[PDB]
């Protein structure tokens, strides 16, 4: 899993 | 530039007590004023949730129309972020409500984008972005500026998922120069970090570490960096101090499981991967799930499956992982290129 926040 | 002057004072002259000072000053303010409306942004762009939720209450029931608006719109945004509601009901609530302010016209568009990004559902984002114009805001220069950063960051992610890496970094870098909000800095660095995963191990680690420093203090912001540092290291098959072994979150487990693979314990990796298979996960997570299976068994079905999920997720960065494996098993290179694009 790779998370991305904005 | 009342609020702005206040924030700039605390930021410079009292830096390492900012949150204590700005809580009091925010909660005291009259809902109806511009400063209170400006404050709401400060609170949410910082992800100071409790303070954002408190400001919402006061402002939802207020005399001024604009403040009434902001209250109602951020009410939705915060129901969406806490996951009390799904994207579909958020979209309906924005359609139902009649937006008068140019600012809340802009912010309404960005509301679902946050949820998409979280949920891996990348397809809708690009189209939703094109309509927005930042000169439709020319009223409140503090709200105008933080929204610049918000858009620079969101695009930094959109182009990441479109596999336009030079552009992703351009936008993150823009965001960094435009702001000194921790959260925007945190996510800028996350996205540059992610952009280099395959390009250059070193620069990935640099950008992820530099953000990690800014994030320390915050439980929630740390976790993103730790997860991505786990992934980075497991993918390059390096020493991995970032792993959280006491988490049930599919993305933390996925990191464990990726580690055993690298340590060659393929029975135990297989057992645990089967335990994730039916658990609740977004499609992007299944993208990784089947990629992991592919490494264990070496079965093309797994890799084929992994590609399908990333395709559904519209994740043009991470689709290349299974595609490279499939190429190494002698799959027709041209057909795989068609998938990559």
């Amino acid at each position: 899993g790779v998370v991305r926040g904005a | 530039s009342e609020f702005n002057s206040i924030v700039n004072i605390v930021k410079t002259h009292y830096p390492d007590q900012e949150y204590e000072l700005m809580e009091n000053y925010c909660l005291l303010l009259d809902p109806n004023t511009k400063a209170a409306r400006s404050a709401l942004e400060y609170a949410d762009a910082n992800s100071f949730n409790t303070l954002t939720d408190k400001l919402v209450e006061k402002m939802s029931i207020a005399s001024n129309l604009k403040s009434k608006e902001y209250g109602k719109i951020y009410e939705i945004h915060r129901k969406l972020s806490r996951g009390e509601i799904d994207v579909l009901e958020a979209s309906k609530n924005i359609g139902k409500y009649r937006i008068k302010t140019d600012e809340m016209n802009i912010f309404s568009k960005m509301i679902p984008m946050y949820d998409y990004l979280s949920k891996g559902n990348f397809s809708p984002m690009k189209s939703l972005l094109k309509q927005i114009d930042l000169n439709d805001i020319k009223e409140n220069n503090y709200l105008k500026k933080s929204f610049e950063t918000r858009i620079y960051v969101l695009l930094s992610n959109i182009y990441l998922n479109e596999n336009e890496l030079e552009l992703s970094r351009k936008y993150a870098e823009k965001a960094i120069k435009s702001t000194d909000t921790k959260r925007f800095l945190v996510f800028s660095y996350l996205t540059i970090g992610t952009s280099y995963i395959f390009s250059d191990y070193a620069l990935s680690k640099q950008n992820y570490l530099s953000g990690y420093e800014i994030a320390k203090g915050n439980s929630v912001f740390e976790e993103f960096f730790k997860r991505n540092l786990s992934f980075l290291n497991n993918f390059w098959n390096k020493e991995n101090p970032w792993i959280n072994y006491d988490s049930n979150a599919v993305t933390d487990v996925q990191e464990v499981i990726f580690e055993l693979i690298n340590q060659k314990k393929l029975e135990r990796a297989l057992t645990l991967l089967k335990s994730l298979e039916r658990k609740k996960q977004n499609e992007n997570d299944l993208g990784f799930h089947y990629y992991l299976e592919g490494l264990i068994t070496n079965d093309k079905e797994a890799f084929y499956k992994s590609v399908e999920y990333f395709k559904l997720s519209q994740d043009k960065l991470f689709i290349k992982m299974p595609l490279i494996k499939l190429e190494s098993l002698g799959e027709n290179p041209r057909l795989l290129k068609i998938i990559s694009m």
